[PDB]
């Protein structure tokens, strides 16, 4: 009933800006089986540094508004960077099933934060094929959320025993993308940064 | 099929401005770079600059930075090369071409696999002038090797080209239309000669036909012997 | 980065093997790009990597390359393969190597023409000297006016090599005024060619 006569704001008195710029314009991004996680802490998080980058294919925020991110404080900030195809961008979401979500990068169901994905054909394609980007397509079980698997063990698909040599039914789990500029936009390379709060 | 279609030939006064288009078809324009290559007449290829079709990321050569501007419109799937003030040293053939290589490695795969047909830009302080045609008559001392030579001299015209025929397209054997040279007046000169039998001078009438299309001049000169 | 092509002009016949070389200043990557330009046409891309063109149809062009020296080899030449070839990596183009057809050395049939009376009514004078059907393109024309060598007022026009008999033609134009034409008497055309042991001169005097 008694109305407030004044509004006070008490934030900590630090002036260091958060290094979102170093996440977003790194020269080499990681593969999706070995994605890069950077901890962001003890800084002022200005989110307009993200907005002066490329027109994004996806800027989808879950559990938070994208226009209110300058008004909030966060406990633990993580930035996860990798490179995927264009038809797997929707698979970086809560409650998804496929190859990137099941075997490479799993998001939790109770996920808060943003998924920012932009086209990077200019940076990560070669005309003969860019074979430096890999994904895992063979694994015994689905991944837990935020579990990284960097194993290169030779996977057996038959009833025969397998002794580390890729022979009749023995396959390596890592398949390359082979990115080309002659591909369509669903097979072109896309750089994904996932901000987790 | 990947095709690149350029604009037409340009004749400009010095100090004017020019924009040249390159329209791409048969491929995704936003996934590739478009480069511009000049060729001065009688000279080789010179790299001018590249632009990426997605976000207009442009790299220039250090010998072309500030002299030209390279733009692109990805909605029309086209690229443009533009001058602010035209100089007479910009008389060249300009090719647009498609390329794609590594961004942080210049020594990997930066090749022009598809090329445009080229545009011809000439810059001169000179007006559309019809040619003067002079006969180039044989002589009695011109009987060398059992055959004679006669021709026409096509002088003081602007711009290129001049089509020269002989006897309304009849004599197309032994004809040698020379390439045109640029004089020290802004005007071009040419010679078109034929080699005839020496005994067929009186029996056959030899008329050369000179057509200059930008001035609409069609002049016919009969080459009498002397 | 500067790229230099080691033959400037090479001569070959139909159905041989031609090796041309392009060397870089610094060290660049594994391959360079090769282009073929016919006169009056756009350049056409030939090869960068030989593994890219590994289709069912075999390739006529082959390429090899170290970090500095690069080599394009044509295994068999058609008449459409006589053109100007360029090497390129990123922004450096080599100067062009031109293939000419090779035939026997033919002597030029030298002619001289007097300037016409209509050009003398206009005010200038043009004396032209014609060279017809000579196979090596190196041919020197000297204009001697009253047995005195003139320079700075002569322009030369050379045709392309012919599709039938594979020879060249040159036209040298000496430009004088009307008064400079009427001042002197003797005009000569001194032609130096490999096919002629002595310099063949066809000359005329003013009037006659
Ligand atoms: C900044 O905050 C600290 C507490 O973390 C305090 O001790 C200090 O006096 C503050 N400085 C200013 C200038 O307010």
């Amino acid at each position: 009933r008694v109305q407030p006569t004044e509004s006070i704001v008490r934030f900590p008195n630090i002036t260091n800006l958060c290094p979102f710029h170093e996440v977003f314009n790194a020269t080499t991004f990681a593969s999706v089986y070995a994605w890069n996680r950077k901890r962001i802490s003890n800084c002022v998080a200005d989110y307009s540094v993200i907005y002066n980058f490329a027109p994004f294919f996806a800027f989808k925020c879950y559990g938070v508004s994208p226009t209110k991110l300058n008004d909030l404080c966060f406990t633990n900030v993580y930035a996860d960077s990798f490179v995927i195809r264009g038809n797997e961008v929707s698979q970086i979401a809560p409650g998804q099933t496929g190859n990137i979500a099941d075997y490479n990068y799993k998001l939790p169901d109770d996920f808060t934060g943003c998924v920012i994905a932009w086209n990077s054909n200019k940076l990560d394609s070669k005309p003969s094929g860019n074979y430096n980007y890999l994904y895992r397509f063979l694994r015994k079980s689905k991944l837990k959320p935020f579990e990284r698997d960097i194993s290169t063990e030779i996977y057996q698909v038959g009833n025969k025993p397998c002794n580390g040599v890729a022979g009749p039914n023995c396959y390596s789990p890592l398949q390359s993308y082979g990115f080309r500029p002659t591909y369509g936009v669903g097979h072109q390379p896309y750089r994904v940064v996932v901000l987790s709060f | 099929e990947v095709q690149l279609v350029q604009s037409g030939a340009e004749v400009k006064k010095p100090g004017e401005s020019l924009k040249i288009s390159c329209q791409g078809s048969g491929y995704s324009f936003s996934s590739f770079w478009i480069g511009w290559v000049r060729q001065m007449p009688g000279k080789g290829l010179e790299w001018m600059g590249i632009i990426y079709g997605g976000d207009s990321d442009t790299r220039y050569s250090p010998s072309f930075q500030g002299q030209v501007s390279i733009s692109a419109d990805k909605s029309l799937s086209t690229a443009y090369l533009q001058w602010s003030s035209l100089k007479p040293s910009d008389t060249a053939m300009y090719y647009c071409a498609r390329t794609f290589g590594t961004y942080y490695d210049n020594t990997e795969d930066w090749f022009f696999d598809f090329w445009g047909h080229g545009t011809l830009v000439t810059v001169s302080s000179a007006s559309t002038k019809g040619p003067s045609v002079f006969p180039l008559a044989p002589s009695s001392k011109s009987t060398s090797g059992g055959t004679a030579a006669l021709g026409c001299l096509v002088k003081d015209y602007f711009p290129e080209p001049v089509t020269v025929s002989w006897n309304s397209g009849a004599l197309t054997s032994g004809v040698h239309t020379f390439p045109a040279v640029l004089q020290s007046s802004g005007l071009y000169s040419l010679s078109s000669v034929v080699t005839v039998p020496s005994s067929s001078l009186g029996t056959q009438t030899y008329i050369c036909n000179v057509n200059h299309k930008p001035s609409n001049t069609k002049v016919d000169k009969k080459v009498e012997p002397k | 980065i500067q790229m230099t092509q080691s033959p400037s002009t090479l001569s070959a016949s139909v159905g041989d093997r031609v090796t041309i070389t392009c060397r870089a200043s610094q060290r660049i990557g594994s391959w360079v790009a090769w282009y073929q330009q016919r006169p009056g046409k756009a350049p056409k891309f030939l090869i960068y990597n030989p593994s890219t063109l590994e289709s069912g149809v075999p390739s006529r062009f082959s390429a090899s390359g170290s970090g500095t020296e690069f080599t394009l080899t044509i295994s068999s030449l058609q008449p459409d393969d006589f053109a100007t070839y360029y090497c390129q990596q990123y922004d450096a183009f080599g100067q062009g190597t031109k293939l000419e057809i090779k035939r026997t050395v033919a002597a030029p049939s030298v002619f001289i023409f007097p300037p016409s009376d209509e050009q003398l009514k206009s005010g200038t004078a043009s004396v032209v000297c014609l060279l017809n059907n000579f196979y090596p393109r190196e041919a020197k024309v000297q204009w001697k006016v009253d047995n005195a060598l003139q320079s700075g007022n002569s322009q030369e026009s050379v045709t392309e090599q012919d599709s039938k008999d594979s020879t060249y033609s040159l036209s040298s134009t000496l430009t004088l005024s009307k008064a400079d034409y009427e001042k002197h008497k003797v005009y000569a055309c001194e032609v130096t060619h490999q096919g002629l042991s002595s310099p063949v001169t066809k000359s005329f005097n003013r009037g006659e």
